[PDB]
């Protein structure tokens, strides 16, 4: 019922009837800002929080975990190898 | 006070969005 | 007949070395049964030892080398504390030399599949996998059991689950390594594993 | 327990 | 190797160290099962510190929760990770330490002492050579402050050449519950400072500042609050378990730290504390732990340092540091700062190299600071108290199980002592 400029909008009210249903539930945004400056997904992106608790500022864990001693006191040539594939030289 | 939920933009609404979402 | 008499190992080596002393018998002053130093072995077949991203490995590459079988679980509480200390002696004896110097085959009691893919995807050394029953022959053949389950044959409990042991050329007992046992010399007895006399010619 | 013979 | 011996006291006690070994088994990577998992060299490397191997394989803390109301350690075993202690490590109660400390401390603590005695110097003798007790008890309730401090006599009095260590929270000026305050705080400090080594405070309204405006968070829980405690208590003894290049012992903190037998008393901070909002805001550097470190609102303890002069303190950091960016700043902080510290001490300050960070951080730090600005916190101690004691108030309960007028006077007179040689020392 489009072609004769239909004046009443109640016809969208009858699929929604309880309000409750999360289908009209925050389902368009027609601001300016979101009509000039948007892009196809990047408004409704999720945030990193953290993996480990609130003491997580952000993903480091104990796989990352070598002290200092074992990182650089390691064996000369596998050094000699690694520093190759990054100009030793 | 009255408090409301973290959809209305009164007091802090974006930090207060993410540990207990409403 | 090292280190026992009764298992698997040993039932198929004085089976298999008998009937090729026969082939000599009838071929011919042969003396039967033949001797224990005259029994000769593969351990591991060809399609036996995977190492990590899962592609055959030969049993050829196991000479100069002081191999080592390791009993382990997953799930088991013991096995879990001495797993990195297993991980800092492997990694530290083979870039300590010009040649890879020890190794370890990891063998498991693992209760199913995804079981022993959680404890492997950390694993860098060698390993058997449970469906083949080179697992089950291994373990009564070196006395290695949680608890009483299958009867052992007039034997005891030589180990608990974990114990890294190393091996010999033809599955004799080389030397022992005492994680739990007599001594009970927990989180250290991977310092007494020496790499001379123990060694897979 | 039966020990393995020496290397001559 | 070195032992710490952990005792739970009071309700408080009880709830900040459930989230003290809630941290800890996810430092060294302990399933709540009792199994570990994480697969790494140097979480378990040591580890007997704060575990004891169990013929199982599991890893039991080397604590004792003990109190004297049941159901504040029975919500314990409902919560998360109360399977790690062993359950002889409980010393029961029936009655319940009703905020007095007369009843914590002489009368009905007296007969479970015989229980909690006994069972720490089991674990005590039961390794080769112990390094030091550590605590955490209130100074708010009774069973706490009365009976917290009951053992703190007896341990000292029976392993005199050993150290031990406290975290004890403070009653509150703006906030007040448990309207028995200063009976139980003044009557905690003359006996604490006789017998304990090293006592640093934690205050409760310092947490809540905190949490609205550093963390900002609008309503979260006291699970929050200990969080924030427990990332301290895994500071100061990181090193005790963990490795590092300019390492750090618990003595060793008392002795770089500690200058007068009379005044022990401790500041602690923890950094980096942001909202998850101002993450991305957050390029993490050393010199911004530092101005974040040595900034009066970030403090667990709500007595401002800008009244007060420093005298000496630590910082210690932890994870990969750049250590000549750490302590050229860590002078260059001395410099700004040359009205906050105190005048006869060259370097003031002490660094520390924790060579492993926290969860889910690259570099934190631990902030412990000897500070003369304690003696305003105090100052509002003997102001409660005297207004307690004018006409005497409150204090007949106490009297009724054998309190003395006598001994009273001597917990005000010892402790303004104390606040008096803060005041000298400026
Ligand atoms: N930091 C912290 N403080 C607490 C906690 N629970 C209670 N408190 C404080 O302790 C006071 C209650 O007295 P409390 O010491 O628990 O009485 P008790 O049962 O005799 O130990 C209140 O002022 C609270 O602010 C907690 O879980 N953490």
């Amino acid at each position: 019922r489009l072609d004769a400029h239909n004046d009443q909008k109640l016809t969208s009210w009858r699929i929604p009837h309880p309000l409750y249903t999360e289908l009209p539930q925050g389902s368009k945004y027609e601001t300016h800002y979101r009509q000039s400056y948007d892009y196809e997904d990047w408004a409704r992106r999720p945030v990193r929080l953290s993996k480990y608790g609130l003491l997580g500022h952000d993903d480091s864990g104990a796989e990352s975990w070598t002290t200092e001693t074992r990182s650089e006191y390691e064996p000369p040539r596998l050094r000699r190898d690694q520093l190759k594939a990054a100009g030793q030289w | 006070m009255a408090i409301h939920v973290s959809r209305t933009h009164r007091e802090d609404y974006i930090r207060s969005l993410t540990p207990r979402p409403a | 007949s090292q280190p026992v008499f009764a298992s698997p190992l040993n039932v198929e080596k004085r089976r298999l070395n008998e009937e090729r002393a026969l082939m000599q018998a009838q071929k011919a002053n042969i003396q039967l049964p033949p001797n224990y130093g005259d029994m000769d072995l593969i351990l591991f077949p060809e399609g036996s030892l995977k190492n990590s991203n899962n592609t055959v490995i030969p049993q050829s590459h196991l000479k100069g080398k002081s191999v080592a079988l390791y009993f382990a679980d997953g799930a088991d509480p013991k096995c879990a504390s001495l797993l990195p200390f297993l991980l800092n002696y492997y990694r530290t004896m083979n870039e300590g030399g010009a040649n890879q110097k020890i190794e370890i085959i990891f063998v498991s009691l693992d209760r199913d599949r995804e079981a022993f893919e959680s404890h492997r995807a950390h694993m860098p050394w060698l390993s058997i996998d449970l469906e083949n029953p080179l697992t089950e022959i291994l373990k009564r053949h070196f006395r290695v059991m949680k608890e009483y389950e299958v009867p052992t044959y007039g034997y005891g409990s030589r180990t608990g689950v974990p114990s890294v042991i190393v091996i010999g050329s033809d599955g004799r007992e080389a030397q022992f390594l005492p994680i739990c046992s007599g001594l009970e010399e927990g989180d250290r007895a991977l310092l007494r594993w020496d790499w001379r006399n123990t060694k897979f010619a | 327990v039966a020990k393995p013979l020496p290397p001559p | 190797m070195r032992e710490i011996v952990h005792v739970q006291g009071g309700q408080c006690g009880n709830q900040i160290g459930a989230k003290f070994w809630e941290v800890i088994s996810d430092e060294h990577g302990i399933d709540p099962t009792g199994t570990y998992c994480g697969d790494s060299d140097l979480q378990l490397e040591r580890i007997n510190v704060f575990y004891n191997e169990a013929t199982g394989g599991r890893f039991v803390p080397r604590a004792i929760l003990m109190d004297l109301e049941p159901g504040t350690m029975d919500s314990v075993r409902a919560g998360p990770f109360g399977q790690l202690f062993r359950p002889d490590n409980f010393v029961f109660g029936q009655t319940g330490a009703g905020n007095n400390w007369a009843k914590g401390h002489y009368t009905e603590g007296a007969e479970l002492i015989d229980s909690v005695l006994d069972v720490v110097r089991k674990e005590a003798e039961g390794c080769d050579c112990l390094q030091g007790f550590q605590i955490t008890h209130s100074l708010g309730g009774g069973t706490g402050s009365g009976m917290g401090t009951l053992l703190i006599s007896k341990v000292r009095e029976e392993y005199p050449d050993r150290i031990m260590e406290t975290f004890s929270v403070f009653p509150s000026p703006k906030v007040s519950d448990t309207v028995v305050e200063p009976y139980n705080a003044t009557l905690s400090v003359h006996q604490l400072v006789e017998n304990a080594d090293e006592v640093q405070v934690i205050d409760n309204e310092a947490l809540y500042d905190i949490c609205f405006r550093t963390l900002k968070l609008t309503t979260p829980t006291y699970g929050d609050l200990n969080h924030l405690v427990s990332a301290a208590m895994s500071g100061v003894t990181c090193c005790l378990r963990f490795p590092g290049q300019l390492n750090s012992d618990l003595r060793k903190l008392a002795v770089n730290l500690i200058p007068f037998p009379r005044l022990h008393f401790f500041l602690i901070g923890f950094a980096p504390l942001t909202s998850r909002g101002s993450q991305q805001y957050r390029a993490l550097s050393v010199p911004e732990l530092t101005q974040q470190m040595f900034d009066a609102k970030n403090m667990m303890c709500a007595s401002d340092p800008r009244h007060g002069r420093y005298l000496t303190a630590s910082a210690m950091f932890r994870g990969r540091m750049s250590t000549k960016e750490v302590d050229e700043q860590m002078l260059n902080v001395q410099n700004k700062n040359s009205s906050y510290f105190v005048e006869w001490i060259p370097n003031n300050m002490k660094s520390s190299v924790c060579d492993i960070p926290p969860k889910g951080l690259k570099m934190s730090v631990t902030f412990v600071g000897n500070s003369t600005a304690i003696q305003e916190m105090f100052k509002r101690v003997s102001d409660q108290f005297t207004a307690m004691f004018r006409r005497k108030a409150f204090l007949h309960w106490y009297t009724g199980e054998g309190m003395d007028e006598m001994e009273f006077t001597e917990a005000e007179s010892n402790m303004n002592d104390l606040v008096s040689e803060y005041q000298q020392y400026q």
